[PDB]
């Protein structure tokens, strides 16, 4: 078939997207997720709850890899985030293929972000509902990165999305300076999640992803029930 | 509360073509009459201000040098299909190396009128009169903005169109000449029209068997006028 | 490798009156060395005031022959006459034209009755140049009549002879006797010689025999 | 593709975004124009300066060729996309007849581009009118305007803009014979038309002339302060 | 009401309105009646006009030697129609080298005019074409609607009161398929006389006829030649 | 025929005919033909009723609007 | 029952109303009617007499007595072409 | 309301209305059945006389799709026909690729995503059409499949769609259509058509009927006149 061709999101008469404003009302509802730099690297930490005790909760991933040093969480809705994931895959490759070089973390930002504002002004769709973390470590001073559904971005040391998100930003004000390492920066990143947790954080209810000069790279539930241990 | 605009009636019409009949009640009137001696064509000008330079309208515009035309309602598009009329002559003469008849002018014309729609956007609100001579004589044709032509013997379009065409019914016989068919014209245009009549609010143009396209100009012109 | 086209051969002949006009045939078709028909006559009616003549490569004759055909149909149904000779030839004109960078293989003579009831000869080019004349002859043996019909037509390259305007009679014998030389002297012409004479009545036929070489 | 039926019939004739058009017009500041038999002149009013930006990026007055200047009303935002289209078919018509554009045919070219923008898919109408003026050759100084419709129009004297039917009412009772006697005399007509007009005095006015061989050339406030002098002192010795 | 707006809506009672308001607008064109005998197929149309001096409108259109159709509705659907269906006899003229039969014509006509009434943003044609025609199994009358529904039939009447002239079918069309063209074409022009006001009916003018034949090609009949099939006719009973 | 009971009704009457011109109505639009019907008589003075009186009284039934229409055709 | 339409005028209801509306009004004896009818295509008879009603305050305006055929064309354009901005009736010919 | 325009909008409680409204003109058209015996299909359709100027033979309800494949309508026959059209070109294609005669649950699969693909947009309407299928093949035995406007598909040993479908269905069942051949099915086909429609509604009507098995070798045809002129004869004894 075709299509409509005409933009569904259009200007109030106050002068307000309405539709950028309804869908930042998804993100607001959204599982709770922190994120912390800190000197050396960057943690990403999110908060995973299935429903019952009947799922598999090792199928899916919240924190997800981008190349070898880009990692990348999200708090809004699922199906909208696994879009812009594989068009993020795919963004770095064009990059590699013409300049032979791993993608720096502020011009993946430039285009995915430029794709979410095409996409909310483009006729007959709906924008998306999810924000992103990005992380990663170009030229040794890693990086962290915010988008929104409107397709701005920023540039955070600590920030916090989800629900409970003005506690968790009051909480990370409190207790971020400008002098850690990563795994003090793990222990306040769970420290934060605990403020809207469930009664149990097991091994399995969150999901961390760092990283390092190394490179990006995802926890293994092993040594997660171990910064879960000691913690509080 | 909105349609499309291409919708029927429940009365089964449709909707904006009998919009576009009422938009030509709007135009200057026009009065063209068949005579076997040859096809006269009138119409007004409806200046508005003494400013206004009086020769740069017109409504008799010419296809080719053995048809004229005359237009009312809108004026703005109804050049696109003057220029439309002037190509189909000219690939007719191309092909066939011969002038196209009158009939077959106005069909090519009203194939036009109704092709308006959301592919490939409304009809067109002009009304137009067709005078030539084809070799079955002269001629005279009347469209519609529905895509609808017949010919006429003397047919009134314009503000004043019911207003003359119950004045010219008894006038008209099917043996006039072309000097008075001239002259019954200006008296029913003289009538229906606010001003004054002279020189200037009006002009002709005829076309006979034997010369071209004729228009008259504003010495050859008044002297109907002042014999009236 | 394969090449598009080929000689069928064929030779046609049209003659202008006074008040008629006459498009003679003849019927073989044959390419190469060998013979396919003895009975595949040119003179195709087209109405009953024009016949054409159409000699050369016989798969474009069969194509060009039905293109005009649905033409003249579509003249009347837009314009609710038929049409005449003149404007049949200035259309045609375009249609040769319209393939100028893969031509038709294809002579072409319309013979036919204008609006004053005399006679008209088209003669065509395989692109589409045209005049009208008073005697054309094409095809294969298109190079042995026309010398003769400008002495006899003509009257040309003579002193001293009168100048009569060609009968209906004199110009039916012209022809009969020169494809009689041209069969001796062409291996193409054929067998029969269709003869088709246009006049204010309608058309009438006649074939005449030829050797069969 | 974005096909949409814009303008549409009213149920009793009407084309409603067309005459919404002529509203936009409406409210656009006021462009006189008046022909002499061998210097034309016109001029916008309302220049509205506000003594803080640059006076030649604010400018009305543009040409097409040599011959040819225009102004315009409305909203200046589609003005200068319609200018810009008239600029390159003026010019393709020298690669095509030798000759310069004529005055008339340039106007023809604007109205069908008008016309037929107001008969397309998807497509809101242009919100502005035109002043074409021009001396052709062979010395014809003559004038047309445009309507939002797209119907071209001669005039010896109009008026388009914010207060146009006080100016066209106040020249039909002004423009004699001989107030086109001398060139100087003519501009006379049309300061003491603005000034019949939004207030304008002296501050607010740009008059343009063209003496049908040179280009456009703008006088600068000097001798509109010379000419509003002698303009109010016939009015003051008079009444 | 809203279920009445575009051709796409279905009623909540399953009758889509726009094709049934299309079926008012041949109700408001003049009648016309179409016949056959066993070797014959006549149809009469009854014209129109505006003012006394305009000409009469004219109905029955010659698409082939052995087709012909007749029209009811707006006019220029009806030349859209007819130039596609004068382009798809003689294209299978060209190919295959022979007249189109008439029965297979009105599929491609079916099939054309249903694609409108499915799409958004389509109107239906509004047209109403009689057609008469040859195949090898002698003569055939068909009927159109803009409900892309054809209909075979051997005597129907469509346009403005047109109830009236079937009522007068009925009643005689034991006597059709025996008698020759002379009183087969004033048996339909009894057709037309009862379609009339009491006061005119049939003045030489307004009436055309046309004919295919088994030997003999389609015809049309118009306003001098009608005179000697117009005679004839006994007067109004009343 | 149920309301055409009282009504001088001349036997010129195809009531087949007339339910088939009449169709999408309901029992009160076909009541309401045999009243109209009944007054259009009264109008040009008949006293019995012939078949065009129905014919004209169902225009008045279904209520049409007259708009200049007879172009087509 | 009846279903009554009650529509525009055509062009002789629209005559008819004018002298309906101007009978009892001190006029100019030679002002002709029809060419006003002319010029109100389609107007409710509500509108043709606020133009009557409006010409006479013209006569009222400077001096006179008596209306003239130009102080109707006066009254036609601020009426019929001046109000049109609001012109109550297109939005309601189609009863939405 | 509102929520019943356009078939891309589901109700508030989860069902489209476009479809439903679609199925609901089916029920005007008038009966069409078909029952497959133990080695052929026999399609049946009682055909309205709507005046007596129409000609025996007009407007076929039972189409022909392939030269093994049957069809029997009924809806709105415009939407019918162009059913048929794809139908019968989505055969020719298989043909022309895979080079044998196309099997039913392959081609009543095509043709019902077809319809299905009008049932998800706002640009397009569903179709106004429910039909049958039926062949025979010496390989397969026969087939009988029945598609509605939504698109759902299945197999049966008799089907009906029309008016009375329930009142049609109940008698079907009394047979043993298990075991009969195609001989004794055509005058059973035609004796419950004729309980069918009282005289009220209708004034007179015609029965079409249809035939497939290897009795006719494979190929889809209708029935000779002598035969329906016993189901004819077979007619009038449903009066006892």
């Amino acid at each position: 078939e075709r299509g409509y061709s005409f933009s569904l999101t259009t200007f109030s008469p106050s002068g307000k997207l309405v539709q950028i404003e309804y869908a930042l009302a998804a993100v607001a509802g959204g599982a709770p997720s922190v994120g912390i730099k800190a000197a050396n690297g960057v943690v990403l930490a999110t908060e995973k709850k299935q429903k019952s005790i009947l799922y598999d909760e090792r199928s899916v991933h919240k924190v997800e890899p981008i190349t070898k040093h880009i990692g990348l969480v999200y708090s809004g809705m699922g199906p909208d985030y696994r879009v812009l994931v594989h068009r993020a895959r795919k963004l770095a490759q064009q990059y590699y293929l013409v300049y032979q070089e791993p993608i720096p973390t502020a011009q993946l930002v430039q285009r995915v972000a430029s794709v979410m504002q095409e996409y909310t002004q483009s006729g007959g769709v709906r924008p998306f509902g999810v924000s992103l973390l990005i992380c990663g470590w170009n030229e040794g001073r890693p990086y962290l990165f915010q988008s929104d559904p409107s397709g701005a971005y920023f540039a955070w040391k600590a920030t916090a999305m989800g629900k409970n998100y003005v506690n968790g930003k009051t909480f990370l004000e409190k207790r971020y300076n400008e002098d850690l390492e990563l795994e003090d920066a793990i222990h306040t990143a769970i420290l934060t999640l605990k403020e809207s947790f469930e009664g149990q954080m097991t091994e399995d209810n969150i999901e961390v992803g760092i990283c390092n000069e190394a490179g990006f790279r995802r926890l293994t539930p092993t040594e997660v029930k171990d910064y879960l241990a000691a913690i509080a | 509360y909105d349609r499309g605009v291409n919708t029927f009636s429940p009365e089964g019409r449709l909707f904006q073509v009998e919009y576009a009949i009422e938009a030509i009640k709007l135009g200057s009137t026009a009065i063209g009459i068949q005579t076997s001696e040859g096809v006269c064509l009138a119409v007004e000008k409806r200046i508005t201000s003494p400013l206004m330079e009086p020769s740069s309208i017109e409504k008799i515009v010419e296809i080719d040098a053995h048809i004229g035309c005359a237009m009312s309602g809108l004026i703005a598009d109804a050049k696109t299909l003057i220029d439309k009329a002037r190509v189909e002559t000219q690939n007719h003469w191309f092909t066939y190396n011969e002038t196209m008849t009158v009939e077959s002018v106005t069909q090519a014309v009203s194939n036009l009128a109704l092709q308006f729609g959301e592919e490939d956007s409304r009809p067109f609100g002009v009304a137009l009169l067709f005078g030539g001579v084809d070799e079955k004589g002269p001629q005279l044709f009347h469209m519609d903005p529905s895509g609808t032509f017949v010919q006429c013997d003397a047919r009134a379009i314009g503000s004043a169109s019911e207003g003359a065409q119950s004045s010219l019914q008894e006038v008209y016989h099917k043996s006039m000449t072309l000097k008075e068919a001239i002259k019954s014209s200006l008296i029913i245009l003289k009538q229906v029209m606010e001003e004054k009549l002279n020189a200037t609010n009006i002009e002709l143009a005829t076309v006979q068997p034997g010369q071209n396209f004729h228009m008259f100009t504003k010495e050859e012109l008044e002297e109907v006028i002042k014999d009236i | 490798r394969f090449s598009p086209y080929v000689f069928n051969g064929g030779t046609i002949l049209a003659i202008a009156g006074e008040d008629f006009a006459i498009v003679a045939s003849d019927t073989r078709l044959s390419e190469g060395f060998s013979i396919h028909t003895r009975d595949s006559p040119k003179c195709y009616k087209l109405t009953d005031k024009t016949v054409i003549g159409c000699s050369g490569f016989h798969g474009d004759c069969l194509t060009l022959t039905k293109i005009i055909e649905a033409r003249l149909k579509m003249y009347k149904h837009s314009n609710n006459k038929a049409m005449t000779t003149g404007a049949i030839a200035a259309m045609l004109s375009t249609i040769l034209y319209s393939r100028r960078f893969f031509p038709y293989y294809v002579y072409n003579i319309i013979g036919g009755l204008d609006e004053e009831g005399k006679g008209a000869v088209y003669s065509f080019d395989p692109v589409g140049s045209y005049q009208r004349d008073s005697f054309k002859a094409g095809g294969s043996a298109s190079a042995m009549l026309q010398p003769l019909l400008d002495n006899q037509v003509g009257f040309k390259n003579m002193q001293n002879v009168e100048h009569v305007p060609l009968s209906l009679d004199r110009a039916m014998r012209l022809v009969k006797d020169v494809f009689i030389s041209a069969a001796e002297r062409d291996v193409y012409t054929g067998d029969a010689l269709r003869i088709c004479i246009v006049t204010k009545e309608g058309i009438r036929e006649e074939t005449v025999s030829l050797r069969k070489d | 593709s974005y096909d949409r039926a814009i303008t549409v019939f009213s149920p009793d004739g009407h084309l409603f975004q067309v005459e919404y058009a002529q509203e936009a017009v409406k409210k656009g500041s006021t462009a006189v124009g008046v022909r002499g038999r061998d210097i034309v002149v016109l001029g916008v009013e309302k220049k509205s300066v506000a003594k803080l930006q640059d006076e030649r990026t604010v400018r009305k007055i543009c040409a097409l060729d040599d011959n040819v200047c225009m102004a315009f009303a409305g909203l200046t935002a589609d003005a200068r996309i319609v200018i810009n289209r008239a600029r390159v078919e003026c010019q393709s018509h020298r690669l095509t007849v030798e000759d310069p554009v004529t005055v008339e045919y340039i106007t023809r070219y604007i109205a069908s581009l008008k016309q037929r923008y107001t008969q397309s898919n998807g497509r809101r109408p242009f919100g502005i009118s035109a002043l074409i003026v021009g001396f052709d050759f062979d010395g014809t100084p003559r004038l047309y305007q445009t309507d939002p419709s797209g119907t071209y129009h001669a005039w010896k004297a109009n008026a388009i803009g914010r207060g146009a039917k006080s100016v066209r009412e106040f020249l039909e009772k002004n423009y004699t014979d001989e107030a086109i006697e001398t060139d100087d005399l003519t501009i006379k007509l049309v300061i003491k038309a603005l000034l019949e007009v939004v207030q304008s005095g002296g501050k607010n006015i740009e008059l343009a002339v063209m003496r049908r061989d040179q280009s456009l050339k703008i006088l600068n406030p000097e001798e509109i302060e010379k000419y509003v002098a002698e303009i109010e002192k016939e009015k003051e010795e008079n009444e | 009401n809203q279920y009445d707006n575009d051709v796409t809506v279905w009623s909540p009672q399953g009758r889509i309105h726009q094709i049934e308001y299309a079926m008012e607008a041949v109700k408001q064109g003049s009648a016309t009646v179409g016949l056959k005998s066993k070797t014959h197929a006549v149809l009469v149309a009854l014209k129109r006009a505006q003012s006394e001096l305009a000409a009469h409108q004219k109905k029955i259109l010659h698409v082939d030697n052995h087709i012909g159709i007749s029209i009811a509705g707006l006019t220029a659907d009806a030349r859209l129609l007819c130039n596609f269906m004068r382009q798809e006899c003689l294209d299978s003229r060209f190919v295959f080298d022979r007249p189109l039969p008439v029965s297979r014509l009105v599929s491609l006509i079916g099939s054309k005019t249903q694609i409108p009434t499915q799409r958004y943003g389509r109107r239906p044609y509004g047209v109403g074409l009689l057609i008469a025609g040859y195949d090898d199994m002698g003569p055939h009358i068909f009927q159109t609607c803009p409900s892309a529904n054809y209909f075979d039939c051997r005597a129907m009447s469509i346009g403005a009161r047109s109830q009236s002239a079937r009522t007068y079918l009925e009643r005689h069309m034991s006597e059709f398929m025996e008698c020759n063209l002379n009183e087969l074409v004033k048996h339909g022009l009894r057709a037309l006389r009862e379609t009339l006001p009491a006061e005119q009916d049939l003045t030489t003018k307004n009436v055309s006829i046309g004919i295919v034949g088994k030997d003999l090609e389609f015809t049309i009949y118009d306003d001098d030649d009608v005179s000697p099939f117009l005679e004839g006719l006994e007067e109004r009973p009343q | 025929q149920i309301h055409s009971r009282k009504m001088n009704v001349s036997p010129d009457v195809n009531y087949e005919e007339l339910a088939r011109c009449t169709d999408d109505f309901n029992g009160a639009q076909c009541k309401a033909v045999c009243v109209e019907a009944g007054m259009i008589a009264l109008r040009r003075g008949a006293t019995e009723l012939t078949h065009e009186d129905y014919m004209e009284g169902i225009l008045e039934v279904q209520a049409k609007k007259k708009a200049n229409l007879q172009y087509y055709a | 029952d009846r279903k009554i339409e009650f529509s525009l005028p055509d062009l002789e209801g629209r005559t008819h109303i004018f002298k309906i509306h101007a009978r009892s009004m001190s006029v100019e004896r030679d002002i002709r009617f029809e060419l006003l009818a002319r010029l109100c295509p389609n107007s409710t008879g509500a509108e043709i007499r606020s133009v009557c009603t409006e010409a006479g305050m013209f006569a009222i305006r400077a001096r006179r007595k008596i209306a003239t055929e130009k102080d109707f064309l006066e009254a036609v354009n601020k009426v019929i072409k001046s109000y049109a901005k609001f012109s109550a009736t297109p939005r309601y010919m189609t009863y939405n | 309301t509102g929520y019943d325009l356009s078939a891309s909008t589901f109700s508030p409680d989860g069902r489209v209305f476009q479809v439903e409204y679609a199925m609901k003109a089916v029920e005007n058209s008038s009966t069409a059945i078909g029952i497959r015996c133990k080695d052929g299909v026999v399609f049946g359709v009682e055909k309205l006389v709507l005046s007596k100027l129409y000609e025996e033979g007009s407007n076929k309800r039972l189409f022909n799709v392939d030269r093994h494949v049957g069809m029997a309508v009924a809806g709105l026959l415009a939407d019918a026909r162009s059913l048929a059209d794809i139908a019968r070109e989505e055969a020719s294609n298989f043909r022309s690729n895979f080079g044998y005669n196309i099997p039913l649950k392959h081609l009543a699969d095509r043709v019902a995503m077809y319809v299905h693909a009008y049932t998800l947009y706002s640009a397009v309407r569903p179709f106004g059409c429910s039909f049958m299928l039926g062949s025979y093949s010496v390989n397969d035995g026969a087939q009988l499949y029945m598609i509605d406007p939504s698109g759902v598909s299945y197999g049966y040993w008799g089907c009906a769609i029309g008016k009375a479908r329930q009142a049609a269905k109940t008698e079907i069942e009394k047979l043993q259509m298990k075991e009969m051949t195609c001989r004794d099915i055509v005058k059973e086909v035609a004796k419950i058509i004729y309980i069918v429609h009282d005289e009220v509604k209708d004034k007179a009507f015609e029965l079409e009927l249809s035939w497939v098995g290897e009795l006719t070798n494979g190929r889809h045809e209708i029935v000779p006149k002598d035969i329906r002129e016993e189901a004819e004869k077979y007619a009038k004894e449903s009066l006892k």
